[PDB]
């Protein structure tokens, strides 16, 4: 009921970002959407003295065909001091994770009047015609990380009965989302999830132990070809950069002279043992494999074709902190980006149960390409970074 | 007198630690003097300006040139704040729609008369230096938007859309815009309706106290059919300047919106690296046979449509050919909403597939921008073509819903590299190294078959002879061939599957692999002692 005083940071001005085009009718969602918004006091109409603008696009989400408004915040966020929850590392051992948007409840908290003209964004007209629609918000705002931030103390309060009720229920809030663990049986789950959203009035599911981090194998044969052994050689002179004492000697030693690559060539005693030897060093983890929250979260996708897509989440190279794999088919089997965005939001979301915090994402899709449809396959309420590789990495066969 | 509703003010600060401005009042002539003085003591009398004293320690400087008053508030800007763009980037009339009358009004009459914010009028003083200098110059200062500054055109603007918003929500059968000194409104009613609802319009204003084809607009000329550009001046010289050729490929490239088949490459090609304004630079036959011909293409006018929400958009591209494609979108054949080009990004190899895949993404963000919509494609590939490239593609890569146009010259794939090694294909090991600082180096093969050639090589690096390796492998073998190397970077470009390069050795490699049926090319590290790879041969 009292706006808590916010500022930027150190040598910093306000969001300066362009408005990128919209579609016809996620401006017509807009519109609607906004119309209303302004009636309930959640944004008020500026005039030019306000420079500032984010971005502010609209998407759908899962059984539902109502429109969302989206803003993205990420220059907004990053010139925040921000700094007003210990990561529950509970949650990543949990039977099943819920993710609820408690986003709604943010907009009965008004915002500090210095600071509401950063949150400035645009409704922008077809081809130029009509200035662009200009709001500002008066509440707290959706995405901004100062929105949970704030909301940190009133939440704590809202569910104060639930968490001291049972102690076996984790909770945790990241952005407009709030998480929820609960290694109970799914019917008896949802429910205690039914009892969790009645309690919320008044004032999707994971199943993150049905995952671990990924190991490394070589192929068990009975006969060897020339090419199957040189691809074996590689995969494991690349493991070699990870795991310690990996040989290959023995292994070369099968390809010395120049047979045909499909040419089967026997095993020897030496290079068996070797193999063997390898295997025995993949089985064990990576040496010394620790999260320092002080840097940053590097996410690598690699397209392995037929829906089927790989990733890997690190901080220093050969230091993979998780590495998955995806197949999923959500209606998406004609479309790659599609399927891009969709693996992205997931590790994006994984990423958040397991650290906190989202990573910083290397596409193999050329940034024009990204850059124009992905809002069409958006369905997350926050935005990660992103950059964009165009070096086809010989590391695709290797994950595979 | 009916009472005329004030228009809100909108507040104005500095930037934040700067003071107003204080530059030295500019000496003048005692004619341009008695001119200000007049015009001055008019203004005044408008209620444009007004007299202040010397509590204002701010000076803005004040010009005469032949009558008209010119205000410089070149350092008044430099300390005014940041307005809202309002509104960077104009509407293209292929977007517009087609309207049966248009009505001009001027608002010459309405400009002056928008208010100015009261606590930052001190900013706008300005002296009249008297005769002789020998009293102290008229004080005075605006209580409207000055012509110059820097923030009058976003609040003019601003609060003219606001007075208009009313009578434009409840008149969705009307249509209007800002340019520049007039007011555009247009319809599709009968001219009794229109003339009527134009009435209404007049007395709108006249409530703010506001009583006052083809069209030349932002280089295009609007009818109320059809529009086109202001005609493109081509400047004819045997002398061509670094300038002049700006010049030339910027109206190039404003005509080719609507003219089909421009060019524009090789007169861009000789602007690289290159910052200077005199300059004669020579052209190409290339390049004279190109101006030639669009010379030729600008020698008949071509007018382009409205959009009509109730039809497809369709875009239709072909390639041109050099890296260079056209495109024309439409609702109906032959009748183009407009035109346009692309030119492919520089770097260094690529192919049409990725080539014609930008285009397509380029236009999507054109169309989306103008229509706000996605138009159907007509496109110069065969289905499998794009089939087969994005399913195996190393990227992530996706056009909109699209069909095929059988439109020559056809994009297509030229070549494919096997996935499993091939079974009776003889197997050619290359490696290729060469001496860093003696720029001498060698390069060649072994096979299964006992087959062997190692070529000297002169001038040359690693990376140049490990491709040639592959170059001499792909040479002197079969129609079928598994290739074994070492390189990175050999396996790297191939790996992105190019058409065309700039180094001719690839596009020899290029050429070797379309005349093959089936290759495989295999990947081993280097001095791993792997068999059949020796470095022994070449590292010599
Ligand atoms: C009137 C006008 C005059 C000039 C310059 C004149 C000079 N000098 C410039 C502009 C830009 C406009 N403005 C305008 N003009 C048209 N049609 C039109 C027809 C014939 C002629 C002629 N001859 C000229 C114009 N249509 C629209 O918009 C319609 C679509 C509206 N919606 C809104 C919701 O999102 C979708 C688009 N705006």
């Amino acid at each position: 009921i009292e706006t808590v005083p916010v500022k930027l940071k150190p040598g910093m001005d306000g969001p300066k970002v362009k408005q990128w085009p919209l579609t016809e009718e996620k401006i017509k969602a807009l519109v609607e959407i906004c119309t209303e918004m302004e009636k309930e006091g959640k944004i008020s109409k500026i005039g030019p003295e306000n420079p500032y603008n984010t971005p502010v696009f609209a998407i759908k989400k899962k059984d539902s065909t109502k429109w969302r408004k989206l803003v993205d915040f990420r220059e907004l966020n990053k010139r925040t001091q921000d700094f007003w929850i210990p990561h529950p590392a509970g949650l990543k051992k949990k039977k099943s994770v819920t993710v609820l948007d408690v986003g709604d409840a943010y907009f009965s908290v008004p915002l500090d009047e210095d600071f509401r003209k950063y949150t400035a964004f645009t409704i922008p007209s077809i081809n130029n015609e009509t200035p662009g629609i200009r709001y500002q918000y008066n509440v707290l705002p959706q995405g901004w990380k100062g929105s949970p931030a704030i909301f940190q103390s009133s939440m704590t309060k809202i569910l104060e009965p639930f968490k001291k009720q049972n102690p076996d229920i984790v909770i945790y809030q990241y952005m407009d989302d709030l998480y929820v663990g609960s290694d109970l049986e799914i019917g008896q789950h949802r429910t205690k999830i039914e009892e969790l959203r009645q309690h919320l009035l008044r004032w999707y599911e994971l199943h993150p132990d049905k995952w671990t981090v990924q190991p490394i194998v070589l192929p068990e044969k009975d006969s060897w070809t020339v090419n199957d052994i040189q691809k074996l050689v590689g995969k494991l002179n690349w493991a070699s950069q990870i795991y310690p004492g990996i040989k290959v000697r023995q292994l070369s030693k099968l390809l010395r002279g120049t047979k045909a690559l499909t040419e089967v060539i026997p095993l020897t005693e030496e290079a068996e043992l070797e193999l063997a030897e390898n295997r025995e060093i993949l089985k064990e983890p990576v040496h010394g494999v620790y999260y320092d929250p002080s840097k940053d979260l590097i996410a690598e996708i690699q397209k392995q074709g037929q829906g089927q897509w790989t990733y890997q989440i690190y901080q220093e190279p050969f230091k993979n902190l998780k590495t998955g794999k995806y197949a999923r088919m959500r209606g998406a089997h004609t479309n790659d980006v599609k399927q891009l965005t969709e693996a992205v939001q997931k590790i994006t979301t994984e990423s958040i149960v397991i650290w906190g915090k989202t990573p910083k994402f290397k596409l193999p899709i050329q940034k024009e390409t990204w850059e124009t449809w992905w809002t069409e396959y958006w369905q997350a309420t926050w935005i990660p970074e992103w950059e964009f590789v165009n070096t086809p990495p010989l590391v695709k066969l290797w994950y595979q | 007198m009916v009472p005329i509703s004030p228009i809100e003010t909108v507040p104005v600060k500095l930037k934040p630690g700067m003071d107003g401005p204080k530059v030295k009042q500019w000496p003048l002539t005692e004619e341009k003097i008695k001119a200000l003085v007049e015009i001055c003591t008019e203004m005044e009398k408008e209620g444009k300006i007004s007299k202040i004293g010397p509590e204002n320690p701010y000076n803005t400087p004040v010009f005469a040139i032949k009558w008209r008053k010119l205000v410089d508030f070149r350092e008044l800007n430099k300390r005014t704040q940041d307005f809202w763009e309002v509104q960077l980037g104009i509407p293209h009339p292929a977007g517009l729609k087609k309207k049966k009358s248009v009505t001009v009004l001027d608002v010459g009459d309405a400009y002056f008369s928008v208010p100015l914010d009261e606590d930052f009028r001190k900013y706008t003083a300005f002296t009249i230096p008297s005769i002789n200098n020998e009293t102290p110059g008229i004080r005075y200062q605006y209580n409207v938007l000055p012509q110059g500054w820097k923030g009058s055109p976003a609040i003019f603007q601003s609060s003219m859309t606001k007075i208009l918003e009313p009578f434009a929500a409840q008149n969705p059968d009307i249509v209007i815009c800002q340019y520049m000194d007039d007011l555009y409104v247009g319809s599709d009613l009968e001219i009794g309706q229109h003339r009527t609802k134009i009435e209404e319009l007049r007395q709108h204003l006249l409530r703010w106290g506001l009583t006052t084809p083809p069209f030349l607009w932002m280089g295009y000329e609007l009818h109320p059919d059809k529009w086109t550009v202001q005609p493109i001046v081509l400047p004819e010289k045997d002398s061509w300047t670094v300038n002049d050729i700006q010049k030339l490929v910027g109206k190039l490239n404003w005509a080719s919106q609507i003219y089909p088949g421009i060019k524009v490459r090789q007169l861009s090609k000789l602007l690289r690296g290159t910052k200077a304004l005199t300059e004669v630079i020579p052209l190409t036959e290339e390049a004279e046979l190109e101006l030639a011909e669009n010379r030729e293409i600008l020698k008949e006018p071509v007018h382009g449509v409205y959009y009509d929400p109730s039809k497809d958009l369709i875009a239709e591209i072909q390639k041109q050919g050099q890296g260079q494609w056209t495109y024309q979108i439409y609702q109906e054949p032959f009748k183009n909403l407009k035109t346009g080009k692309y030119a492919r990004m520089r770097g260094a190899h690529t192919n049409d597939v990725k080539q014609l895949t930008e285009a397509v993404q380029k236009i999507t963000t054109e169309s989306i921008v103008i229509w706000g919509k996605t138009p159907k494609f007509k496109l110069p590939i065969q289905k499998e073509t794009w089939e087969t490239w994005w399913t195996e593609y190393w990227q992530a890569t996706w056009i909109p819903e699209w069909e095929f146009v059988n439109t020559p010259p056809l994009v297509k794939l030229w070549y494919q590299l096997e996935k499993e090694p091939i079974v009776g294909a003889e197997t050619f090991y290359v490696d290729g190294a060469a001496n860093r600082e003696t720029k001498l180096g060698k390069a060649g093969y072994v096979t299964n078959k006992g087959r062997q050639k190692v070529v000297p090589l002169t001038n040359t690096t690693n990376q140049k002879t490990e491709l040639q390796a592959i170059y001499l492998a792909l040479q002197d073998s079969g129609l079928e061939v598994n290739i074994v190397t070492d390189s990175q970077y050999a396996l790297g470009i191939i790996q992105a599957q190019p058409d065309k390069s700039e180094s001719e050795l690839v596009n020899q490699i290029i050429e070797q692999l379309i005349k093959k049926e089936k290759v495989y090319l295999a990947w081993v590290p280097a001095h791993k002692g792997i068999g059949g790879n020796e470095q022994v041969d070449k590292l010599v």
